């Protein structure tokens, strides 16, 4: 997004790096204690913006813990086969940008048309194409439609290609290795007393997922 | 270890309220009525405490 | 006389120089920038109109405003438009840059970007989508070409 | 169960120790990657021809607000204040008062479209399918004022879209 | 009728500028499965000219506290340079027949740095100062290892006429003989220029622009003269230009394409690259080369 | 192989009307495709389809050039589209509105109306309601 | 979440791996040149309405 970035350099080297953040910060905690539950669910779309569904899962577990109930079975089916297509929007978003960072910049359109097909599969879903709003602490909102289904399978018997394609531009690169190789490295303590979680833990060999 | 100091806590200039906002102003602490249109008491419990009410007008456009 | 029909034809050749060339300068503020990229997408593909992808600051056309702008944004997004040249325009997409949106009552949170600079086009949606975002850039080039700008100056 | 992604050995036999310092003299894997593009650069583009062609939609899309009626006339708004008070944006100002005939009718219906956050919610709590969220989304505004609908405003656009929304609500209204 | 030789091939190679942007649109969106202009025109034709006439049209920002004497001199050198360098070259016949071309090129090549510090100096600010050095610094290091490049090449030929080159490669390319050099000239090339994966940095902007697009479509002329020689008929030079232009339009359309397919290199790496692989490579490849015709008893004969 | 694309080609040139037409719809629509019409528009708009084009550009439409006041030879829009082929054309059915026509109602729109927006037509926000307060009339007779 | 009986969250308190990645990447630029700066932060993964709120 939006980001300032404070660093002292001597020559080449950063020395410092300082970030300052709050550009972004519209204050939605206290926002949402004005709001009822189902309120202040669509807040949690906007909060983690390129991964809605997981955040709205995240939520409305939280929510029926404290209440005490449990979704129907084929509402967790659907939570969890939607939380995974959020995943491939999230890692297509990650991976194509960071490339475009670098300055590689194809890999981007070609993964952003399977992310317009994903788009498609929300909006089919719940008519929205990303702020869905779909998921709900008692269950899934409103039902798949008849031929969504097909369409999923249709959609995901060719993207093993387009990761495919997407490799060979950048895992046996040369240039892309030494943009990315040896850079960043964090020990697995470092990054257990420094709060990481998730591919920033098992990147560095720690067995952890929730 | 210990002040031990002896004075009245007074938090008025590290809140941020505005000056006009502080000594103006005239809170009310209160036990809400019973709402007459029903017969539950269960709002009736804890105490209020709310401001004074303040000057609205009417927007000139959308009213 | 020619002295007007003149003017009317070279307005008419800068218009349509200065619309079928938008050089566009994004600000990536929220999750509108997504819908904006997806415009750049293959299937859109703004560039296919004339509209260049992520144009710098300097040459710029104009700015689109994508995204919640809050208190501790509001002064660089005035600066920033301060050093485009002329003519610049100003595009607002989006709820949360047109009046604030889903945290239009919030303290860090600048009631709409019409506040800060002006704005020529508003993008209604929550997001909106890509296709209504094209059609807002669509809007803004036939409003490019609306505008007379050697007539006033000959009748002035 | 885990997977190692960089948990490989390079073979140190001279055969591909060769191998590999081919690849580093001849550029056989950029080669790779150009023939990639190549082959990319060949096959049909997803662009798609606007406006004269559209991205395709549902019947569930949430758009442009509209307010309907029923097939005598009358509005189904009954200024019941169900979508005000559900709204998460308060989009919606709501005012009513007894019409000259008795009818429970609202006076001012008033929704903040740079406001609203286009969820839907205003449409799923109407109890009479009187507020819809419509097909419609070309309706940029060249200023932020035209951006605040009012009563008459909705009830054009319902008028306007009444077609369309008729066909959407047959068509999706058994799963809800 | 000089200057109507002068004009000819002046406004020609600005014309051919002009719609190379066009042209790298198209290419650069026909990879990235979309499509480049096609509504400004009947298939873009008209978008440089919409390009064009906006710039023109534009308010210039005069800095108000720089030294306007280097900022006005600056686009004039490197646009007076990149018109230059077109004359030596033989299509099949040059406008202006010099004994020492390839000399001419070299030093028209080392001039053309002055116009980037002058640009950074002139700027009146800190940062553009660090970017213009970083850019000087790696367009001389790379025009080194092109010098030594060439005059390994030009071994071959036997003297420093363009002219000969057509001669030389009457039955066979030079891209059969040595190779190596070619792909390290060519990855010179894509680094004088400041083309990805090397790209690290109104009026004025739009000569500059002019000057480093007609430079590039005379580097992939120059490359295709020097080793893709085309078979010239003095009764009729219609078939060499025919084939000239094609090889250089395809090196050009090379270009773009390196640029859509790859990464950018970090400044260090490309310094490191350059230094540590290019330099010891090229230094031994010329050794061979010197010592080649004298193995083999196949001197050229220009003396 | 090459003959046959060109071919294909020469039959575009020839399914619009010759080359005036070919002309015409390349300069206003940017594409020269032939397909089935599907039906004609009150306004002029022409609806057109070809399955065998991948999904997006299987179906398209060829704009009206003279809709309710303005000229539209060149100013086109998604908004000059009427409801029902809205929705056939954005793939929210597979019915275009000529083999089942929507449900007829007295209050519907006969004459659909694009975006007006900086123009005259345009909406002007305001207040719906009446005075809350009444004031006070002073007498007209004097008091003395 | 805290909940006090009502129909109203009493407190919501949101966390974001985004944060203390963000936190992290003072640490991990240590002795890198300045334009790893930018493949770190591609390889936290960031986005600021998370990390902001
Ligand atoms: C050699 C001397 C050069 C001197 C400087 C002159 C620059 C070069 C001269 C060439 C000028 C090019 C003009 C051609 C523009 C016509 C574009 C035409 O195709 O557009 C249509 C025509 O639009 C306008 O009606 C045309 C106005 C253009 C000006 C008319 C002729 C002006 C020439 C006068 C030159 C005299 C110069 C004197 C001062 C030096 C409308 O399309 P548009 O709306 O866009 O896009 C809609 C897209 N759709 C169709 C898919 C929906
Ligand atoms: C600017 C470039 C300056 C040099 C341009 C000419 C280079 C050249 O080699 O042409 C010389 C040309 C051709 O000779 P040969 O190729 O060897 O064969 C002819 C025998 N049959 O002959 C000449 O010597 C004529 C040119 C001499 C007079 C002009 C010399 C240039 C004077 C430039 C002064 C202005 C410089 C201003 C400052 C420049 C700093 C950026
Ligand atoms: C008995 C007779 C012998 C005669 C000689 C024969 C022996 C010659 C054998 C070797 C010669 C070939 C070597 C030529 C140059 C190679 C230099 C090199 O290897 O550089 C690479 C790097 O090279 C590059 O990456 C440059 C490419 C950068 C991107 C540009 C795209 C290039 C690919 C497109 C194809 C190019 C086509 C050129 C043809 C030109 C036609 C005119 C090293 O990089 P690293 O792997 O990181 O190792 C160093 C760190 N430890
Ligand atoms: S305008 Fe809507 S979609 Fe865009 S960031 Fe704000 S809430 Fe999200
Ligand atoms: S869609 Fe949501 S935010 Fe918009 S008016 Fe309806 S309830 Fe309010
Ligand atoms: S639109 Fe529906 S929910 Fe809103 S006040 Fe009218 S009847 Fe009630």
């Amino acid at each position: 997004g939006v980001l300032r970035l404070v660093m002292e350099l001597s020559g080449e080297m950063v020395r410092k790096c300082d970030p300052h953040i709050g550009l972004l910060h519209r204050g939605t905690e206290k926002l949402i204690e004005y709001k009822t539950y189902l309120q202040a669910l669509p807040y949690f779309d906007r909060l983690d913006y390129v991964s809605m569904m997981c955040n709205e899962q995240a939520y409305s577990l939280a929510v029926e813990k404290l209440l005490n109930i449990q979704p129907p079975p084929r509402a967790q089916w659907i939570r969890v086969l939607f939380g995974e297509i959020t995943r491939l929007l999230n890692h297509i978003m990650a991976v194509t940008t960071h490339a475009l960072d670098i300055g590689a910049m194809t890999p981007f359109f070609w993964m952003f048309e399977e992310r317009e097909k994903m788009f498609e599969f929300y909006e089919r879903v719940s008519g929205a194409r990303m702020h869905a709003a779909y998921i709900r602490p008692g269950g899934v909102h409103q039902d798949l439609p008849l031929g969504l289904l097909d369409d999923i399978y249709e959609f995901s018997k060719n993207f093993s290609f387009r990761i495919d394609e997407l490799e060979e531009m950048l895992t046996n690169n040369r240039i892309w290795r030494n943009r990315t190789v040896d850079i960043g490295v964090v020990t697995a303590e470092d990054a257990l007393n420094y709060g990481f979680s998730g591919v920033m833990l098992r990147g560095s060999g720690i067995q952890w997922d929730l | 270890q210990l002040i031990a100091v002896d004075e009245k806590l007074d938090i008025t200039t590290l809140t941020g309220v505005p000056e006009e906002h502080i000594k103006t102003r005239k809170v009310r602490i209160f036990v809400p009525a019973r709402n007459n249109m029903q017969s539950g008491v269960n709002n009736t419990k804890k105490w209020k405490m709310e401001f004074d009410t303040r000057e609205r007008w009417e927007n000139p456009l959308m009213g | 006389s020619r002295g007007e029909y003149v003017v009317a034809k070279l307005d008419d050749l800068v218009n349509w120089a200065r619309r079928s060339s938008l050089w566009p300068m994004t600000f990536g503020l929220a999750c509108c920038a997504v819908e904006m990229m997806h415009m750049a997408a293959p299937r859109y593909d703004m560039d296919r109109f004339g509209v260049v992808f992520r144009a710098s600051p300097r040459q710029s056309d104009v700015m689109i405003v994508a995204g919640t702008l809050t208190n501790k944004m509001a002064p660089a997004l005035r600066k920033v438009y301060d050093q485009m040249p002329e003519p610049r325009y100003v595009v607002s997409m989006g709820s949360c840059a047109n009046g604030g949106g889903y945290y239009h009552y919030s303290y860090s949170v600048v009631r709409g970007c019409d506040r800060i600079v002006p704005v020529d086009i508003y993008v209604p949606g929550c997001p909106p989508t890509a296709e209504a975002l094209l059609y807002g850039i669509l809007q803004l080039q036939r409003k490019i070409k609306r505008e007379k700008r050697l007539r006033i100056w000959y009748r002035r | 169960t885990y997977k190692f992604v960089n948990m490989r050995e390079p073979s140190m036999d001279m055969k591909s120790v060769t191998d590999r310092a081919a690849q580093t003299l001849l550029w056989t894997e950029l080669v790779r990657g150009l023939g990639m593009t190549l082959s990319y650069l060949f096959r049909e583009p997803a662009t798609i021809n606007y406006p004269f062609e559209k991205g395709p939609l549902s019947p569930r899309f949430r758009g442009e607000h509209a307010l309907r009626r029923y097939p005598s006339g009358e509005e189904r708004c009954i200024a019941c204040k169900l979508c005000e008070a559900v709204c998460p944006a308060q989009a919606i100002t709501i005012e009513a008062e007894p019409r000259a005939d008795g009818s429970r009718r609202t006076t001012r219906y008033d929704i903040d479209m740079t406001k609203c956050i286009y969820c839907g919610f205003c449409q799923e709590a109407c109890p009479v399918d009187a507020i819809v969220e419509g097909p419609n989304f070309e309706f940029s505004t060249e200023t932020h004022e035209e951006l605040l609908y009012n009563k008459e405003k909705l009830l054009n656009n319902g008028d306007k879209w009444e077609a369309e929304i008729a066909a959407n609500i047959q068509a999706d209204y058994l799963y809800r | 009728m000089f200057m109507i030789n002068i004009l000819s091939l002046i406004i020609p190679i600005l014309l051919a500028v002009a719609f190379l942007t066009l042209v790298e649109r198209k290419v650069l969106g026909y990879m990235q499965l979309r499509k480049g202009p096609n509504v400004v025109g009947p298939y873009g034709l008209l978008q440089p000219i919409a390009d064009a006439l906006k710039l023109f049209t534009k308010e210039p920002l005069r800095p108000a506290t720089s030294s306007i004497s280097m900022f006005i001199i600056a686009p004039i050198l490197a646009l007076s340079l990149a018109l230059t360098m077109w004359v030596p070259l033989p299509m099949p016949y040059p406008l202006i027949n010099m004994n020492l071309g390839v000399l001419f090129m070299l030093a028209m090549s080392s001039l053309a740095v002055y116009s980037i510090l002058w640009s950074g100096w002139a700027s009146n600010s800190k940062y553009a100062l660090i970017g213009a050095l970083r850019a000087v610094a790696q367009t001389i290091s790379y025009e080194v290892t092109l010098a030594i490049i060439l005059l390994s090449v030009l071994l071959m030929n036997g003297s420093y006429t363009l002219s000969t080159l057509i001669t030389t490669q009457e039955h066979i390319w030079m891209i059969f003989t040595s190779w190596p050099l070619a792909m390290m000239w060519f990855i010179s090339t894509l680094a004088e220029t400041n083309r990805a994966p090397f790209d690290l940095t109104a009026g004025p902007f739009a000569m500059f622009f002019m000057a480093e697009y007609a430079n590039i479509i005379m580097m992939n002329a120059f490359t295709a003269i020097l080793f893709l020689g085309a078979s010239h008929d003095p009764h009729t030079p219609e078939l060499y230009t025919i084939n000239f232009v094609l090889k250089t339009l395809a090196l050009t359309i090379t270009f773009l394409w390196i640029r859509a397919s790859y990464p950018r290199f970090r400044y260090d790496q490309l310094m490191h690259l350059l230094w540590k692989s290019f330099l010891p490579l090229t230094l031994a490849l010329c050794m061979w080369h010197i010592s080649l015709p004298i193995m083999t008893a196949s001197i050229p004969p220009q003396s | 192989e090459l003959v046959q694309v060109l071919r294909r080609g020469l039959q575009q040139v020839s399914g619009h009307g010759g080359l005036r037409g070919y002309l015409r719809v390349l300069f206003r629509a940017n594409d020269v495709r032939v397909g089935t019409l599907v039906g004609e528009d009150k306004y002029g708009n022409k609806y057109y389809e070809d399955n065998k084009q991948f999904f997006g550009r299987h179906r398209w439409v060829i704009y009206t050039t003279e809709m309710n006041g303005r000229d539209t030879f060149w100013d086109v829009d998604g908004s000059m589209v009427p409801p029902e082929w809205h929705r056939w054309l954005h793939c929210m059915t597979d019915d275009p509105p000529t083999t089942k026509p929507p449900t007829a109602r007295k209050y519907i729109w006969t004459n659909h109306k694009f975006n007006v927006s900086g123009t005259p037509q345009q909406y002007v926000p305001y207040s719906t309601t009446r005075k809350k307060i009444q004031e006070w009339v002073p007498p007209s007779t004097p008091y003395k | 979440l805290v909940s006090d009986g009502s129909s109203r969250p009493y407190r919501c308190k949101i966390k974001a791996p985004g944060f203390a990645h963000l936190a992290g990447l003072d640490k991990m630029s240590k002795g890198h040149m300045l334009a790893d700066v930018v493949a770190i932060i591609g390889t936290q993964d960031i986005v600021f309405g998370e990390v902001d709120r």
